Formats: structure tokens, sequence, C-alpha cells
């Protein structure tokens, strides 16, 4: 079936690599990760957050409305 | 139409495949028609597509992006696969219409 | 003149869908007949030794 | 000479499945959960087995046997709460896996997706019966309500319910049935998972880009074996946090009272991983309509591959589809929260709107938005 | 003119009968050349195990010399005229015909008479032809299609004369003596069982008077089809030949018309066909796409009261199974779900085959002789077209169900046929559980 | 599914409708027999003797 011998036809692509023992496992981990993490967060925040913000607003409103509904209504005891 | 052109450009920028150096036809889902169209592509176009896809996969592996000036420009994006796919789909439609009779 | 078996194949066994229907209808009638016959055999062998054969004396 | 790993039959299967399997190099951490699921399954068996060595499925001894496990058996509390919280972790990973499949268009693997839907149903049934097993107040009354749902089926509902119950209501017969079925089902789940991996390996795995990755494939072993080990370690960290610091966080206190058929608990709700479906069930006033909506809530995954109208597979390049997906996720969270909450003034209307929005997003909004994106991309 | 008008304008075949029973038939077409031949209702199926090679032996030494033109003289005469003399003998018919200029019609007819009646069987010539026929058998072995069809006939009609090959066993060839050949000729080469046919520049009155001149001095078992198989396993052969058939109808059965249409729907394929994957026949398209078959073809070999209806294909070692599957599936489709468009295409194919096969004086003569031997009459192309037009999808489905659906077939395999499905599996393939 | 909205498929259906109907009857008879419906078996002349 699908085996490394025959998956696709590729030509004129050169890949240079390094031994794991010749390179650092965490090269520029913070100084490059933090800007990259910020970039990814900026890209994805406008797509992910708004639905959860709406959910939180709905949750707070529903909890407040339920708590108000459980509260006593003075107008029922005017007489 | 100018507003349509503007919103199309905005969506092209929003769809971040250009940020990976890809072209529009690289992102197409490889169904039977797309597979046939790829198999009909001339060798240079096929090799360019394969390298672009491999580079995009390498970029996504490291969660990185291509430099700002290397992103595929919307106005210079070439729909290389579109004619071949159109022909393949036309042929499939003809075969299905014959089968209908 | 076609034999009975020839008639059966041509009318019921030639097409599998009709073949299945014959089996299904046959199974319905076979179950009732076989159970009725088998019960009769068992009750005849054990005549007077079953509750259904002695209930009348004690019932009502 | 030859290589045993490549020639021996069992070694051939194992090598082609987990060692030399060509795997995409760009698959993110969202691809770990699959393996995580397997781990959970294995755990849910091992732990489960060591609970069956002391549990007795009798109404006069089930609760006492559970207390014996959590009171007398050496490290019995560890095993019991590992089981209880591992079920929740299993469903967390299941939900995340289904979300990954929806987001990255993994449902285009039709046979794999369908076997996954079957696995989801089987796991839900197993968890339901396992939760019925302790025979607390929550177990008994949740079983009563969920099984009574089947009575809404027309013309066979009562007979089917009384056949499953083994009597006129949930009683000792039902408890023993559920113990046997809960014991046996996970092995059927393992067989279905083997078939699932068989179907998946027929075409390989997908990737975040949604583009075929045959040009960039790596051996599964050196990279993804260690990646999945790290993922399993993180999952084990979360599970052990839940089992050693908040063992009763995801449970309900009312399940620590012996089952009382003559006294309902103050609130009757199922486990959290069912709440969303429960919420949908409560949106429809009609019983049969509610049951049908509950079934469709999971059967919609079957329709998901056919609803795919976009030219691109993954949502990685479809921002509007991403917004719809996150709206759907927030909607599912809303349904879970409401299923937790009682049936009162705001919760009823919010649940009805949430169920309507769930079905609308999955059925109507997503295909239309994909078509709009296709028109925006000029194809 | 339209197709119907062209059909109605085809010259009719004139048939007369001599006083001794010989049937003289002609189709004039106003051409410089003409074919004239004699078709005898004699063949292998009229022979028993004692003289199973008599007909082929007689055909072999028919032209070697006569009582009036000893030795090679006959040949020279024919060659002097530029005429071509040919002969054949199937399991049911024998034929000796001459292609010659119409001006040479008389002499040719005379020669034919001399070939048919006054045949001289010299003992030395008989021995020479015996050696030739033995070598011919050793060469016939090399021809795989002929071997597989002979195996099909042997297994399908086992215990009956039709199982016997035309050439006969080598032992029978060695045993055959002049007395046996003379007795066979005297019994079988009789006027009521022969037809003198001619087409081309011939005139019916001229041919009839020539026949009365030369042919006047002339003398005045329903086979059982058996579902079986013969497998000649020989892995040394490069390709595997398979021939699978079912009991067909006779010559006179009308069902021959729709069945041919059915075969036209299945079609034929060969590795050298340029149609490729776009072939209308689904089986042909599959064979071209999957490289399942070097060449396959459906056949309808009719006899007096029976026939073989089926297919023959040549496949690789690892493909036989698949091919058989698809082949059987095709049959089942025709038995259960045959549509109108494919039936129309098959009818057009059959019309084209009928009109195309009758192009040339020799094909027309062969058609006339074979039709008179089998049908007793020459069926005009107009009648063939009417019968074809009567065919529709329902007729095709009904006839295929009658002859194909749930029927025991006869199978002949040859070569690397290890993958050829077991007869139980093939028989199970001869019906559909879904239907 | 306009691929199947053709005259041939209409003919294809008509060829298989009798077969599908026959298999449906097998399912109907099988279900009644297996479950002992007795809503339908009461009508059956000889089977109604039971119950
Ligand atoms: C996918 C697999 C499984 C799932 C999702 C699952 C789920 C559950 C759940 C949620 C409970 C409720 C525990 C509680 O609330 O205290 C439970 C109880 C139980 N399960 Fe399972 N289980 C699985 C596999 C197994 C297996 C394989 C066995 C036995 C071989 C088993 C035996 C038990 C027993 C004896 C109990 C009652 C003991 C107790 O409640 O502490 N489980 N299961
Ligand atoms: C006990 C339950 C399950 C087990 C043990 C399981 C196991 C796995 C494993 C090990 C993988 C490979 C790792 C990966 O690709 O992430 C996988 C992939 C996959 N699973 Fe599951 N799975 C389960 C449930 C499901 C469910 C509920 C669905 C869908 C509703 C599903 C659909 C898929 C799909 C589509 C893939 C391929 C993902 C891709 O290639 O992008 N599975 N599964």
């Amino acid at each position: 079936g699908r085996e490394f011998g025959h998956l696709t036809r590729m030509r004129h692509v050169i890949t240079y690599s390094l031994s794991p023992f010749e390179q650092r496992a965490f090269p520029h981990y913070f100084t490059k990760g933090i800007p990259n993490v910020l970039r990814r967060t900026r890209a994805c925040i406008l797509r992910v957050a708004p639905p959860f913000v709406v959910f939180y607003l709905v949750y707070t409103w529903g909890t407040q409305e339920f708590e108000k509904s459980k509260r006593k209504n003075p107008a029922a005891y005017e007489n | 139409s100018k507003w349509l052109e503007g919103i199309r450009k905005w969506y092209y920028n929003a769809a971040g495949f250009n940020k990976l150096g890809l072209m529009r036809d690289d992102t197409i889902y490889e169904d039977d028609d797309v597979k046939e169209a790829i198999r009909r592509l001339p060798e240079n176009l096929y090799n360019d597509r394969v390298f672009r896809i491999k580079r995009a996969l390498d970029l996504t592996m490291r969660q990185q992006i291509l430099p700002k000036e290397q992103w595929t420009k919307y106005e210079e994006d070439k729909f290389y696969l579109e004619p071949y796919l159109k022909e393949v789909i036309r042929e499939r439609k003809e075969r299905e219409e014959w089968a209908k009779k | 003149a076609p034999t009975l078996t020839a008639r059966l194949y041509s009318l019921l066994f030639r097409r599998t869908s009709t073949f299945a229907l014959t089996i299904a209808v046959g199974a319905l009638f076979f179950e009732r007949a076989f159970d009725q016959g088998a019960d009769a055999i068992y009750e005849h062998i054990n005549q007077g030794k079953l509750w259904k054969h002695i209930k009348h004396k004690y019932e009502n | 000479m030859t290589n045993i790993r490549k020639s021996h039959p069992l070694m051939k299967i194992i090598n082609n499945a987990f060692i030399d399997l060509p795997a995409p190099s760009n698959i993110s951490s969202w691809w770990n959960f699959g393996s995580l699921l397997g781990i959970c399954l294995i755990l849910q068996i091992l732990t489960g087995l060591f609970l069956a060595m002391h549990y007795t499925s009798d109404t006069t001894t089930a609760f006492s046997s559970v207390t014996h496990i959590c009171r007398d058996v050496n490290y019995g509390w560890v095993i019991r709460y590992l089981h209880a919280n591992g079920a929740s972790m299993f469903f967390i990973c299941l939900f995340i896996h289904v979300g990954r499949g929806l987001y990255y268009g993994s449902y285009m693997f039709l046979e794999t997706w369908n076997i996954g839907v079957v696995l989801l149903f089987t796991v839900m049934a197993t968890a339901f019966m396992g939760y019925v097993l302790p025979w607390g107040q929550m177990s008994f009354w949740g079983a009563t309500v969920i099984t009574n749902l089947l009575s809404a089926i027309p013309y066979i509902g009562t007979d089917l319910v009384e056949w499953i119950w083994g009597g006129f209501s949930v009683d000792k017969a039902t408890l023993t049935r559920f113990f046997a079925f809960h014991f046996i089902l996970p092995f059927i789940i393992t067989a279905l998972a083997a078939v699932h991996l068989l179907f998946l390996h027929e075409t390989g795995s997908n990737n975040p880009t949604g583009i075929s990755s045959d040009m960039d494939k790596i051996p599964f072993h050196p990279y993804y074996t260690i990646k999945d080990i790290l993922g399993a370690l993180f999952m084990m960290l979360i599970l052990l946090i839940l089992v050693l610091f908040s063992p009763d966080l995801l449970g309900d206190p009312d399940n620590y009272t012996p089952a009382n058929p003559l006294n309902t608990p103050p609130h009757i709700k199922p486990e959290w991983y069912f709440l969303f479906a429960y919420a949908i069930l409560r949106s429809i006033p009609n019983k049969l309509g509610g049951v049908l909506a509950l079934v469709a809530s999971i059967l919609i995954l079957i329709l998901m591959p056919m609803l795919h109208t976009s030219k691109q597979r993954s949502m990685m390049f479809r921002p509007l589809s991403q917004c719809l997906f996150w709206m759907l996720v927030a909607d599912l969270i809303t349904l879970t929260w409401i299923g937790g909450q009682p049936v009162e003034h705001p919760f009823i209307i919010i649940g009805q709107l949430a169920s309507i929005l769930y079905f609308l997003i999955i059925l109507v909004l997503m295909p239309i938005t994909s078509i709009i994106e296709n028109n925006l991309l000029k194809w | 003119a339209t197709y119907a008008q062209a059909l109605q304008s085809v010259p009719e075949t004139q048939v007369s009968q001599l006083d001794n029973g010989l049937r003289v038939a002609s189709e004039q077409s106003s051409q410089p050349t003409c074919t004239v031949g004699v078709w005898i209702d004699a063949g292998s199926r009229y022979e028993n195990e004692k003289n199973n090679g008599a007909g082929y032996f007689v055909e072999h030494l028919a032209f070697k010399g006569t009582k009036n033109r000893p030795g090679s003289a006959l040949e020279k005469e024919v060659e002097s005229m530029g005429a071509h003399l040919n002969a054949y003998s199937t399991r049911e018919h024998t034929a000796y015909y001459i292609k010659a200029l119409s001006k040479d019609l008389p002499k040719a007819v005379e020669l034919l008479a001399d070939i048919v009646q006054n045949c001289s069987l010299e003992d030395s010539q008989i021995e020479k032809e015996r050696d030739v026929i033995l070598q011919e058998l050793q060469e016939n072995d090399s021809s795989m299609r002929d071997v597989v069809f002979d195996y099909l006939h042997a297994t399908a009609f086992q215990g009956t004369p039709l199982a016997q090959s035309v050439e006969g066993p080598s032992e029978n060839v060695r045993k055959l003596s002049r007395a046996d050949l003379t007795e066979y000729v005297s019994q079988h080469y009789k006027a009521p069982r022969m037809v003198l046919a001619a087409a081309g520049g011939v005139e019916h009155r001229q041919l009839l008077d020539l026949a009365q001149k030369h042919f006047s001095s002339l003398s005045g078992t329903p086979c059982r089809f058996t579902g079986s198989e013969i497998r000649h396993r020989d892995d040394a052969l490069p390709l595997a030949h398979v021939a699978i058939a079912v009991e067909g109808p006779g010559w006179a059965n009308p069902d021959n018309v729709p069945l041919q249409v059915a075969n036209a729907i299945i079609g034929h394929y060969d590795s050298t066909y340029g149609g490729g994957t776009h072939m209308s026949s689904t089986l042909a398209s599959v064979a071209a796409t999957r490289k399942l078959c070097q060449s396959f073809q459906t056949f309808n070999i009719c006899y007096a009261e029976t026939g073989l209806l089926g297919a023959h294909f040549v496949c690789d070692n690892m493909s036989i199974d698949d091919m058989m599957f698809f082949l059987q599936g095709q049959w089942m489709r025709l038995c259960t779900s045959a549509t109108e468009s494919e039936v129309v295409r098959g009818k057009n194919i059959l019309r084209n085959a009928l009109v195309s096969h009758l192009d040339g004086t020799t094909p027309v003569c062969e058609d006339i002789g074979r039709s008179l031997l089998t049908y007793g009459r020459r069926i005009p192309l107009a009648e063939w077209e009417s019968r074809i037009a009567e065919v529709d999808a329902s007729v095709v489905r009904e006839v295929c169900s009658k002859y194909f659906y749930d029927q025991c077939p006869a199978v002949a395999g040859l070569g690397p046929i290890e993958q050829l499905p077991d007869y139980n599996r093939i028989r199970s393939g001869m019906f559909w559980l879904r239907f | 599914l306009s691929r199947f909205l053709g005259p041939r498929y209409r003919e294809l259906a008509r060829n298989w409708i009798p077969t599908a109907s026959m298999w449906g009857a097998v399912g109907a008879v099988g279900l009644v027999w297996a479950t002992d419906w007795r809503l339908i078996l009461d009508w059956v002349p000889y089977i109604n003797g039971k119950f």
C-alpha cells in the first residue's frame, strides 16, 4: 500500500539537515518564541475570542436574570 | 465592482495561505477531478506546486510564517490549475450526461 | 409436461427475491405446523401426566 | 537475511501501523488526542478491571462494595477516582478529537469518520451504564430518566423500555444488565478502534493545511512516538491533578447517598459530558421530538461530510468558517452550561435558542458561508 | 436513398431445385467476377468414433486429383484461369468454392462437379495426405484459441457427435483407409444434402442449366449440452485462454436475433483497440482500464438444434478471476437491468455486422450456401432488419434470462489457469442474490 | 444528485422496482414472523390458531 518507497513524485528538492547532537534543542527559545506566540495570538484572537465573549455575556445575563426571578416581587403584596 | 474587488482582496489577505507562499490552487482539496488535473499538469508547474506545498508544510510544522515581502501578492496570483480542472470537470460532465441517456 | 419440481423452480426458485419469500412464508407455516405436531407427540406420550390433562379435576 | 521488523507478520502489522507509518510532518498537537483516546481506553480497561475484582452488581451490595473499594481496598480510592475522572478525560479528548475532525476537514475520510461516530455512540453508552453502576441516588435517577426517554418511541416504546429494564422500572435486574454491558462494551470499542486505524491507514493522516502531504512525510516512530509520549504525559498530569487534588470536582455529591426509589434528589442531571444533549432534549416540549433531536445531535456528524461545500478542505484558510466553528463551540459550551442549570425562565429560552443555533450553524450557515468563500476566491 | 430503400433494393436470391434434390441458388450483382461453390451438409457431427476424421481427410485430398483430371492437372487448370479454389469443413458443413471471372463460370462449375462426384483417392496420395494431416494436428496444437474451443466443444457436448473435433484423433487419422473415405463420400456427398450457390456476375438460368448438365449424374440426434469444465493446466504458457459458454438456440430459433444483440452489447476488446477506456461496452472499458485482458470476444456458435453462447478471453495469470467476474456481471446485467440506449447501440452494431459481412462475392456465396443448409432459405437483409427492429430492452432481458440467468455453463481453460475460479464459484456467479 | 436524474435511471428503477418490492415483502413477512406481531397474524388463516 502506501509506503515510503512510493508515495509521490518529487524532483529537484534539496533538504539540508543537522544531527541532533550537533544542534541545540532550544535555540533562541524565548527571544523567538515570544514574538512568534504574540504573532499567532494576534492572528487568531479576532477569530476565537468574540464567540466566547458573547457566551460570557449571555452567561452573566442569564445568571442575573435567574437570581432576579428567584427574588421576591413587592407588588404581589400591596394589599 | 470596485467594492467587490476590495472585499476579494481583503479575504485573500485574511485567508493566510499567501503568508505561506502558497497560491490559491495549492489549497484546493484533492478530489478525483483535482487529482486528474494535477496529473495533467506540465512538469514545471507540477514541480513548482510540489515545492510550494512542501515549503508550506515545513513552515506550518515550525508554526512560522514567510517574510512579509515573500507573501504571494493577490494581483500576481496565477490560477495555473484552473484550466486543467475545468477541462477535467467538463469531461466528467459529458460522461455523466451520456450515462443519463 | 413440466414436473412439480420444474414448476417450483420456474415460479418461486428462479428469482432469489421470490426464493426468499417462499422461505419466509414457509417458515411461518412450518413453525405452527411443526410445533402443533411436536406438542401432540409429547402430550400423547405423556397422556394423563401433565397439568393440562389433570387440571379439569382441580380447576373450578 | 531479512529484517524481522519488516518480515514477521505481527511485526509487519506493528511496523506498518506505528513504526514506519508515513506521517505528515506538520500535524499539530491536536493530532495527539487520538492516541490519547487510546491511552484513556487502555486505562479505562485496566482501572476498570481492578474495580471489577471488588464490585458486586447487586442492589444490596453495589454501594457497599464501592465504599469497600474506596475505604478498604489498598489504593482502592486511587483506582476508583482514576476511573471516574478518566471517563471525563476520555470525553474531553473525544470532544476535542471531533472538533479537530470538523475544523480540519478530517471527515472527508468517510469510513474513518463513520467508524468514529460509531465509537462515539459506543463510548457514550458505556459511560452511561458505568455511571449507573455505583447505584447512588444520581446513578439510579439518571438511569431512570435516560431509559424512560425510550418510552417516547411510538408503539414499541413501553415494551422496549421494559425489556431493557428487565422489569417494570430500574431495579436489580437493570443494574446487573448494565454491569455486564459496561464490562463487555469497551472490548467492542477496542475492536472498532482497530478497524478505525485500519481505515485511517488506507489514506494516511490529514494535516492542518488540509493539503496532501505526501511530499513531506516522516517516519511515525522517532518523531511522533516521543510526541505522543509527551502528550500522554501532559494528559496524565491533568488527570492526576483531578484525581489527587479535586477527585469530586466533576462528580455530584448527591451520588454519595444510597439509591432511594421513593425520593428524588433535589436536582436530576446527567454527567457533564451528556449535558449538552440533555439540554437539546429539554428544548423540545414533545417527548418524541426531544428524543429525535437528541439522536440527531450526534447523527449530524454523519451528514457533516456531505455538507462540505468549500473547495478547500481545512478551515485554516477560511476565516469566516473559523468564526462559524468557534460560534458552534461556544454554543456547545452554552448547551452544557444550561443542561447543568434548572428548567426555569431564562434557561429554557436560552436553551431553545442554543439548540436552534447549533442545528442552524451545522446545517445552514456553514455550507452557505463556504459557498460565499468560494465565490470570494473566484472558484 | 435511405437505409430502408437500400435494403429493399438488394438483389434477391433465386433458388431452384434439380430433379435429384440439388438446390441451385444464385445472387446476380453485375460484376466481372463471381464466386461459385458447393456447400455440403456433411461434417464432423455426422461421423462416429470409427471415422471421426473422414470429412477432414476427404477435404484434404479433394483437389489432389480426380478421375478426369489426374494429379496436379486440375490445379493447373484453375491456376490457368486465374481462379482461386478454396475449401473448408466445420463441425456441421463442408464447402468447396471457386472465385473466378464470370466468363469462367461454366468451367468452374464443371470443376466443382468433378471435385464433388468423381474424386479419385489414390493410395499414395492418401498416405501423403495422412502424413500432412498428422503434421497439421501437431501444428494445430500451437493455436491456443482453436485448442480452447475444441475443449469447449468436447466438454459441452460430451457423449455426442458434436464433442468430436473436425480433424479427429491422430489414431483415427492413421487408421482411416480408402474404403472408409469412399464410404463417407458415398453416404454424405449426396444431391439432396448439397447446395450449389453462386454470387456476382452469374445468371441464374446459366448456373441452373450448368448444374443440370454436370450435377444431374448424381445420387438421388439432438445433442445434449452438459455443464462441465476442462482445465488443461500448463504454467509454461505465457497467457491463459478461457472459453465459457451456455446452451444456445438452434439456427431456426428466432431468439438468435436478440441474443446476438445482447452479445453486441457485451462487445469485444483487444489490446490493439484504439477505443481504450472510452469503449461503450462496460466490460471492454474495464478491460482496457485495468489491463485485465489482452483480447476477449463474445460468440454465438449455432448448430442445427443447439449452440454455444458465451465468451472467450486471453488473460494474464493474475487476472483471470477478475475478468470472469466482470464478464459474468455483464451477463447478469443483461438478464436483470438492460436499458434502451445500449440495446439500440447493440442493434446498430448487429445491423452493421450483417451488412458488412455480405460485402464481396465470396461472402455472399457463403451466406447463400450456409443459409440454404441451415434455414432452408436465404433470409433477405430486410427480414433481418425487421427482426432486429422487433428487439427492445424487454426482449433482451427476457431472452438473456431464458438463456443465461441461473444456467450451468461449460468452461474450457488452458495455460496458467490456477486463478480460474472453481466451477462451483462460476455457477454461483451465473446468478445474482440481489435479483 | 442530478447525475441520476436521467431517462436511463428511470428505466433502471422500473427494472428493479418489482425486485425491491419482493424483498420488501420478505422483510415484512420476516418481521411479522420473527416478532409474532399478531396484529397481522390474526388475519392469517392457519397461523391465527396460535394465540
Ligand atoms: C471506555 C471505557 C469505559 C468508560 C467510559 C467507563 C465509564 C465509567 C464511569 C463514568 C463510571 C462511574 C464511576 C463513578 O461514578 O464512581 C464507571 C464505573 C465502573 N466501571 Fe466503567 N468505564 C469504562 C470501562 C470499564 C471496564 C473495561 C470495566 C471492567 C472491566 C469497567 C468497570 C466499571 C466498574 C466496576 C464500575 C463501578 C465501580 C465504581 O463506580 O467505582 N469500566 N465506568
Ligand atoms: C474510542 C474512540 C476513538 C479512538 C480510540 C480513536 C483513535 C484514533 C487515532 C489513534 C487516530 C490517529 C491520530 C489522529 O489522527 O489524531 C484517529 C484519527 C481520526 N479519528 Fe479517531 N478515535 C476515536 C474516536 C473518534 C471519533 C468520535 C471520531 C469522529 C466523530 C473520529 C474520527 C477520526 C478521524 C477523522 C481521524 C483522522 C484525523 C486526520 O487524519 O486528520 N475518531 N482516531
